[PDB]
């Protein structure tokens, strides 16, 4: 899914950019 | 960087780490006061760390300088990631020395097949997560515009290039954003996005720096 290659922690999918999802506490 | 190697000491003197409490993106030093990175790495407070090799240990070659100006491209689109480039002006000039040096802006766009060097402290696993202390390096070629557009139908603009391997296994990944792609000693790409990391037929997509040389020069000249 288009997912920027920035390092970002998350708890929900909504925390991430573009089409990144929250995979175990980080966006990817 | 997935499938790369630990960069030698003294290599990649132009690499910087953008830090906002933790490393989150890379960048490239292009003169003693300006850094280029990706516009999706924008944060209102950024500390730039230069002369880094092991990001977890103070080795004694580092310069930590706060960003004074943070300027994203006027046409950056956060949804599509088109025009994904940002300039940072350091609050004080970096001391250029052995360990800290600048990289040249491109004099022409790179042709398909040119071998480049990509570097960063991002994830080294395609599945799972492993974030290295030491800067990782990867040699990879510029792909043809046609292979790039067929890998990502309807998503590649004229401001993007694909660099990597259609076979996968070697690619940049999360935490590498904003970092350098240097081909023949010139900065040709900025780590921007992809689908996953190191997947078959999904090479990394990078901002095509040779489209922005006049915008970079004018912005530096005006600030
Ligand atoms: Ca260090």
């Amino acid at each position: 899914r288009i997912c920027p290659r920035i390092w970002m922690e998350c708890t929900r999918d909504s925390d991430c950019m573009a089409k990144c999802i929250c995979v175990a506490g980080h966006c990817g | 960087i997935v499938g790369g190697y630990t960069c030698a000491a003294n290599s990649i003197p132009y690499q910087v780490s953008l830090n906002s409490g933790s490393h989150f993106c890379g960048g490239s030093l292009i003169n003693s006061q300006w850094v280029v990175s990706a516009a999706h790495c924008y944060k209102s407070r950024i500390q730039v760390r230069l002369g880094e090799h092991n990001i977890d240990v103070l080795e004694g070659n580092e310069q930590f300088i706060n960003a004074a100006k943070i300027i994203t491209h006027p046409n950056f689109n956060g949804n599509t990631l088109d025009n994904d480039i940002m300039l940072i002006k350091l609050s004080s000039p970096a001391t250029l020395n052995s360990r800290v040096a600048t990289v040249s802006l491109p004099r022409s766009c790179a042709a398909a097949g040119t071998e480049c060097l990509i570097s960063g402290w991002g994830n080294t696993k395609s599945s799972g997560s492993s974030y290295p202390s030491l800067l990782q390096c990867l040699k990879a070629p510029v792909l043809s515009n046609s292979s790039c557009k067929s890998s990502y139908p309807g998503q590649i603009t004229g401001n993007m290039i694909c660099v990597g391997f259609l076979q996968g296994g070697k690619d940049s990944c999360q935490g590498d954003s904003g970092g350098p792609v240097v081909c023949n000693g010139q900065l040709q790409g900025i780590v921007s996005w992809g689908y996953g990391c190191a997947q078959k037929n999904k090479p990394g997509v990078y901002t095509k720096v040779c489209n922005y040389v006049n915008w970079i020069q004018q912005t530096i000249a005006a600030n």
